[PDB]
This record gives structure tokens, C-alpha cells and sequence, in this order.
């Protein structure tokens, strides 16, 4: 199976969730679908008329 | 008020400064400066690795410093530009050698990053 986890060999403790940078930057970037939501450049093109 | 006797103990009274084994003395109350409040310990943020404080080592005096102030040195005049984490480092390989020789810095030789609070005390010993 893709996502299985059969055995976690955990040396690490537990660290401190910054909730995707709300605790430090004010917001949280965890829903990625708010991101998408930003302008991105679609396209580009110097206007020719031919006709 | 204003009652001195002085006997063979001396006169005044002796304050202290105990850590884990090092004992040092100042007959004179301290001028005390401190420039930012006390810092929160910040492991929780950017650590998963077993963080432990060596305090039984760590936290003992060592002298990083001593100076000849003469009347010869001017005004305007450095006379030690301590850089301090450095400096407790830098005097023992000053001291000719390794940091795993004195007890207060073997975890600066194993350990990769450091974060804590360091108490100085300038102590002088003028007529």
C-alpha cells in the first residue's frame, strides 16, 4: 500500500507546531487551496493585427 | 551606626557565589547591569533532539580573562574585547590546550547549537 507506516523508529521528541507559520507570521499557509488564489501571469502577447 | 571593630576575622562581612563546585568571594556588593530580561528556553521550536542542560558542568565559574590595568594605559583605551561564547572557548585553547580538557565546555564539543543566558563578573582587585 502507498501511505502504510509499518514500523516508526522515532528518535525525535516533540516539536512545536507553528500551525504552517500562524504563530510567527500571522497566517497560516496549511489550505493550499487560498494560495491558488493568488494572481499568477496566465499569459503574455504584444498585440499584431494582420488583417 | 558607625561602630568599627576589626579583629582578627577582619571587619566586614563576606557575600558569596556557590555553583556546582566553584566558590568565589566579593567583600563589595556588586554593580549589577542587565541589559534584556530573561530569555524563554526556545527548544520546542526547532529541536527534536535530546536538549539537556550539562548544569552540573556548565554552569560552574571559569576565568576567560585577566589584564594588567596600568596607569600607563590612556583614557580612551580598550582593555579586553571579551566575545564571550567565544571567549570561554578561546581561553582554554589559549591556555594551550583541547576544549574537552575543562569541564564547563565538553558539551560545546559534542553538541552542535547552543542557546543560554551567560552571568559575567568583572572582578578587580585595585588598592
Amino acid at each position: 500500500e502507498e501511505s502504510r507506516n509499518t514500523t516508526v523508529l522515532d528518535t525525535t521528541t516533540t516539536l512545536q507546531s507553528s500551525g504552517f507559520g500562524r504563530a510567527f507570521f500571522g497566517e497560516a499557509f496549511n489550505d493550499l487551496k487560498t494560495l491558488m488564489r493568488r494572481y499568477q501571469l496566465y499569459g503574455q502577447l504584444l498585440l499584431s493585427v494582420t488583417t | 551606626m558607625d561602630n568599627p571593630n576589626p579583629g582578627p576575622d577582619g571587619e566586614g562581612e563576606v557575600e558569596l557565589e556557590k555553583d556546582s563546585n566553584v566558590v568565589l568571594t566579593t567583600q563589595r556588593d556588586p554593580s549589577t547591569s542587565i541589559p534584556a530580561p530573561v530569555s524563554v528556553k526556545w527548544s520546542r521550536w526547532t529541536s527534536n533532539d535530546v536538549v539537556d542542560d550539562y548544569a552540573t558542568i556548565t554552569s560552574r565559574w571559569y576565568q576567560i580573562a585577566e589584564f594588567v590595568w596600568s596607569k600607563d594605559d590612556p583614557f580612551d583605551k580598550e582593555l579586553a574585547r571579551l566575545i564571550l561564547p567565544r571567549a570561554l572557548l578561546s581561553s582554554i585553547e589559549a591556555n594551550s590546550d583541547a576544549i574537552c580538557d575543562v569541564p564547563n565546555t565538553i558539551p560545546f564539543k559534542v553538541h552542535a547549537y547552543w542557546r543560554g543566558d551567560m552571568e559575567v563578573r568583572v572582578q578587580i582587585n585595585s588598592n
